[PDB]
RNA sequence: AAGCCUCUAAGCACAACCUGCGGGAACCCGUACCGCAAACCGACACAGGUGGGCGGGUGCAAGAGCACUCAGGCGCGCGGG
RNA sequence: UGCGAAUGCCGGCAUGAGUAACGAUAAAGAGGGUGAGAAUCCCUCUCGCCGUAAGCCCAAGGGUUCCUACGCAAUGGUCGUCAGCGUAGGGUUAGGCGGGACCUAAGGUGAAGCCGAAAGGCGUAGCCGAAGGGCAGCCGGUUAAUAUUCCGGCCCUUCCC
RNA sequence: GAGCCGGUAGCGGGCGUGGAUCCCUGGAUGUCCGAAUGGGGGAACCCGGCCGGCGGGAACGCCGGUCACCGCGCUUUUUGCGCGGGGGGAACCUGGGGAACUGAAACAUCUCAGUACCCAGAGGAGAGGAAAGAGAAAUCGACUCCCUGAGUAGCGGCGAGCGAAAGGGGACCAGCCUAAACCGUCCGGCUUGUCCGGGCGGGGUCGUGGGGCCCUCGGACACCGAAUCCCCAGCCUAGCCGAAGCUGUUGGGAAGCAGCGCCAGAGAGGGUGAAAGCCCCGUAGGCGAAAGGUGGGGGGAUAGGUGAGGGUACCCGAGUACCCCGUGGUUCGUGGAGCCAUGGGGGAAUCUGGGCGGACCACCGCCUAAGGCUAAGUACUCCGGGUGACCGAUAGCGCACCAGUACCGUGAGGGAAAGGUGAAAAGAACCCCGGGAGGGGAGUGAAAUAGAGCCUGAAACCGUGGGCUUACAAGCAGUCACGGCC
């Protein structure tokens, strides 16, 4: 619907993503069609935080085979968001 | 579209037939065909360019039906429009109900 | 059952509240995702029937406007 | 897949090695057209030493029987086929054995 | 051809444009890796083909030549006698 | 409806034969490591080859080949503990770089219009169309793997008010 | 009506007699591409206007709505609005165009053939259709389709070959609307006029010719009646009920064999450990729709239809008939060549008019052209069903299997192989050798040379073991004889 819990899919979990918690930078799997602008507002209203910079990038499916049948996992997109000075997202601090 | 806007006439295919010899009926052994091949036959199509209301309307017709362009001009009631115009003056006025 | 009643309570409660209740369950769902994602923090089927119940709401929300 | 017998039922095993025995249907598998009565058909399935029963070598388990192999018990008999009555509104099962319950 | 400057037109001249300063606003796609080749074109980890740029030093008349060398890279995916 | 032949068709398996060959004559040696197994993997030393290249950067094209963990059936012309290979996980961050919310070129397409049995051809303007024109980012640090994209310092552009 | 969360087990969780899963009908949601339609565009991507909304929201972005072109229609042309069109579909259908190989034992006319094919269009059918017909009988009555007429009549380098119709027997059955005369209305042009023109309503629709206008006759309930509308049955899209057997015996297994039974409007068929009317699923015979589709049947309505005599001579489809030129259609290839069609030229009449009966003339007949619509009987098979002296994995579709796939091709396009353990996974715990692979035991099984590279398991081919044989013989390899060894 009006999203905005539609726009934010899931936290991306890797040494790399975690290493951004240190600065104000939290990084999510987002819906592939979402503009930088609307990712902002979707986080601003999901986590009651101020978002000052968005970085996005597309992530292509990896082709995989179960034997005889090859296919590919879905293409994803991820946003790395800069929250305002001093703010944090506790939801992501586990 | 080489076709008469009034009559509907359009090009037909015809054979062109080459004959030799003497008619059987002239006491010849009779005619012989050395060739047959397709040609077509166009309507004898002309411009009729005519002034109706404000405007100058140009019909493309078979020279045959040229008179009917003028018959259609004798039908005059209330058109201040642009060319079209004949869109009105046409089969609406040729047949209708 | 649960669903029968949920569907029953959802009518008579009309649309602005239906939109708000959706926005809520959606957010409740996003939370559910995160917990499955971080793993071990979810016992599923809640993901399924929340998704589903969001449908049910939206389907009534549609009734109301038509 | 229509079957005849359901889970609660008591059936007699009409054929095979376990021919003649009576037991209660423990489960029903309409896709394989099989009922598993118990302990009316058992078999022995060798199992690996991973966790629970780590030391465990084998297990006895109850293998499905083709649903045709068994017949409903009929409370007092060991026949029937089955029949149907209506009244109001609908529904039934009856022994044409005759004439009896099931019910349970 | 636009950007750009000038000129005026309807129009508007409590608009507008210009200059400076200030606060805000700044979307989509690409971005790994190979790329004179074992990842491209050649059924092959094929002595073939593939556009642009950089391409050090010494010497030999010059040089993008020749020889040897830097950085960097390789001894070419059967070996022993 | 009967096969032995059609340089028949489809498949299978022989012969040649342990034969030719193993794909540039730039070239190798040893010590140590690892592992069930080592000429062939890792590390040291020594030797040789490229060096207007056989080094580096960009555009095509390719499309995960990238980094790492576990792995050797097959692929690798031998071997393989290795790999561009199997499984899995990770990895590509831009107002300024490229392209697009800019321009036009050939050509294409095309309100007007013209032509053509039908299909369709043509065509002014317009529109589309770039490795041309126009437009604001430099140096350094950081990751296993991205960086004019993240970070640090110093600068800049356009819209809105 | 008791299980369910697809193929798909498993992990980790859930649902169902308060009726789940599943099936049928309706609805809702339905990203982006695609006729594709805001505009672009290398389909599935990009960029916008307008109105509204969201966020701090002006810039930015997202959300909802709207915005292509063409045709018709009214409308004061305009602000516009309404309705429609567009594209797809296996074959079948009509229409516009339209070959060659081949045949002629060469080849031009001729054939192949109005085929293939390309294009437009239609629909569940399409076409055709209500005589300006046939064509020798005072004959028949629309059209289509089958049989027949008939390989006839004819056509034909009279070659090769092509090939009608009337009639008869069937199937199906159906007939209608208009144009004009004349009357009325509205509007337009005007040299207002019993004017001319356009629009609408009425009128009229036929060949024993009809109709308009004038007179007389009574012309009264009328009767008829749709192809249009309404209702209903019936049918389709889920389902449901549905007779009658037990025991013993061999066997891994009974459905075999044996004993004594029973049903049958059901002894079709398929399953179940092998061979079962009576165990399962069925079969004969019955039953069933809230909803959507259909509805050619039944019913009802509405639209439409329905006269006689006389008198007038007003109307009866125009670049048309007709003639000529050039061609096509027909069996008709220029022929004595008419008929139907029409590119070109000339170019009428309105019943005393016109067309036709195979040049033309007479006579005697047939029919009324230049407007339109019309069920059914017919074609087809993407689709569902039922049957087979149809195939059974080299067959049958190219595909029994995740095939128009892999793969091959720049592309159009080409295009495969590949089914089977067992009744049941009971799919081999554990030990041993081994890095694994593999195997040996163990175990399962009726069977394990049914062990998953699994039914049967042929042959070529490779191999181990045994018997006879062979290093002074030479040959289409066999054959006849004798002898040795086993
Ligand atoms: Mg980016
Ligand atoms: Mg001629
Ligand atoms: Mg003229
Ligand atoms: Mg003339
Ligand atoms: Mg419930
Ligand atoms: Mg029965
Ligand atoms: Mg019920
Ligand atoms: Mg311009
Ligand atoms: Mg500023
Ligand atoms: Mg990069
Ligand atoms: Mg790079
Ligand atoms: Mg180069
Ligand atoms: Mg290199
Ligand atoms: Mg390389
Ligand atoms: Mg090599
Ligand atoms: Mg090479
Ligand atoms: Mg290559
Ligand atoms: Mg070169
Ligand atoms: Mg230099
Ligand atoms: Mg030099
Ligand atoms: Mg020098
Ligand atoms: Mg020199
Ligand atoms: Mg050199
Ligand atoms: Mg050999
Ligand atoms: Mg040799
Ligand atoms: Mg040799
Ligand atoms: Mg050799
Ligand atoms: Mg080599
Ligand atoms: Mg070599
Ligand atoms: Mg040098
Ligand atoms: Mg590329
Ligand atoms: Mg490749
Ligand atoms: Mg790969
Ligand atoms: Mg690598
Ligand atoms: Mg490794
Ligand atoms: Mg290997
Ligand atoms: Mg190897
Ligand atoms: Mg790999
Ligand atoms: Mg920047
Ligand atoms: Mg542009
Ligand atoms: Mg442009
Ligand atoms: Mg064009
Ligand atoms: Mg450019
Ligand atoms: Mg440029
Ligand atoms: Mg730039
Ligand atoms: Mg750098
Ligand atoms: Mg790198
Ligand atoms: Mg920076
Ligand atoms: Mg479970
Ligand atoms: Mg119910
Ligand atoms: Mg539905
Ligand atoms: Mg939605
Ligand atoms: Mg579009
Ligand atoms: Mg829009
Ligand atoms: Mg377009
Ligand atoms: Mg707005
Ligand atoms: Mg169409
Ligand atoms: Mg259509
Ligand atoms: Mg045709
Ligand atoms: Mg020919
Ligand atoms: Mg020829
Ligand atoms: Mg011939
Ligand atoms: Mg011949
Ligand atoms: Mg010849
Ligand atoms: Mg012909
Ligand atoms: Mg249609
Ligand atoms: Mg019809
Ligand atoms: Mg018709
Ligand atoms: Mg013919
Ligand atoms: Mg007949
Ligand atoms: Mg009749
Ligand atoms: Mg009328
Ligand atoms: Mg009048
Ligand atoms: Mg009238
Ligand atoms: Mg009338
Ligand atoms: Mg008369
Ligand atoms: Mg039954
Ligand atoms: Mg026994
Ligand atoms: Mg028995
Ligand atoms: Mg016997
Ligand atoms: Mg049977
Ligand atoms: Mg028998
Ligand atoms: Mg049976
Ligand atoms: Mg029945
Ligand atoms: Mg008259
Ligand atoms: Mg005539
Ligand atoms: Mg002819
Ligand atoms: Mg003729
Ligand atoms: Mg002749
Ligand atoms: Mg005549
Ligand atoms: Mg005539
Ligand atoms: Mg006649
Ligand atoms: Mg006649
Ligand atoms: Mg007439
Ligand atoms: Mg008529
Ligand atoms: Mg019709
Ligand atoms: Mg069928
Ligand atoms: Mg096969
Ligand atoms: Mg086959
Ligand atoms: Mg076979
Ligand atoms: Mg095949
Ligand atoms: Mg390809
Ligand atoms: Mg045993
Ligand atoms: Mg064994
Ligand atoms: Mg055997
Ligand atoms: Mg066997
Ligand atoms: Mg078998
Ligand atoms: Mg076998
Ligand atoms: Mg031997
Ligand atoms: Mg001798
Ligand atoms: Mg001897
Ligand atoms: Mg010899
Ligand atoms: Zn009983």
């Amino acid at each position: 619907m009006k999203t905005a819990y539609d726009v934010i899919l899931a936290p991306v979990l890797s040494e790399k993503a975690y290493a951004g918690f240190a600065e104000g930078k939290y990084t999510f799997w987002v819906h592939p069609k979402a503009t930088k602008t609307e990712i902002k507002n979707a986080v601003e209203t999901a986590f009651k935080v101020k978002v000052v910079k968005v970085n996005t990038l597309h992530v292509r499916g990896k082709k995989k085979r179960l034997g005889r049948y090859l296919g590919k996992r879905p293409d994803r997109k991820k946003a790395i968001v800069q929250v305002a000075p001093g703010q944090k997202i506790e939801a992501l601090e586990g | 579209s080489k076709v008469c806007e009034i009559s509907g006439k359009r090009p037909i295919v015809a054979n062109s037939i080459q004959r030799r010899g003497k008619a059987k009926r002239e006491g010849g052994v009779g005619k012989k065909t050395t060739g047959i091949s397709k040609r077509r036959q166009y309507p004898n199509l002309q411009k009729v360019r005519v002034r109706v209301a404000g405007q100058e309307i140009t019909f493309r017709v078979a020279a045959s039906h040229i008179p009917k362009v003028y018959e259609l001009v004798e039908r005059a009631k209330g058109l201040k429009l642009e060319g079209l115009s004949p869109k009105e003056i046409k089969k609406e006025l040729l047949k209708l109900l | 059952s649960e669903v029968r009643k949920q569907l029953e309570e959802a009518r008579k409660l009309s649309p602005v509240e239906l939109e708000k209740l959706v926005r809520e369950k959606k957010r409740e769902l996003m939370e559910l995702r995160f917990q499955a994602s971080i793993g071990q923090l979810s016992q599923n089927h809640k993901i399924r029937d929340l998704k589903r119940q969001i449908a049910r709401l939206l389907t009534v929300l549609n009734e109301k406007r038509r | 897949v229509k079957m005849h017998v359901k889970k609660g039922d008591t059936v007699l095993v009409a054929s095979g090695k376990y021919k003649g025995r009576v037991g209660k249907v423990k489960e029903v598998l309409p896709k394989k057209y099989a009922v598993i009565v118990e302990g009316v058909n058992i078999v022995k399935k060798a199992v690996r030493v991973s966790p629970k029963y780590p030391q465990g070598g084998f297990i006895e388990k109850e293998a499905p029987l083709h649903a045709s192999k068994v017949r409903p018990i009929c409370p007092a008999c060991g026949k029937p086929t089955r029949v149907r009555k209506k009244f109001l509104e609908n529904g039934k099962k009856i022994r044409v054995c005759a004439k009896c319950g099931g019910a349970l």
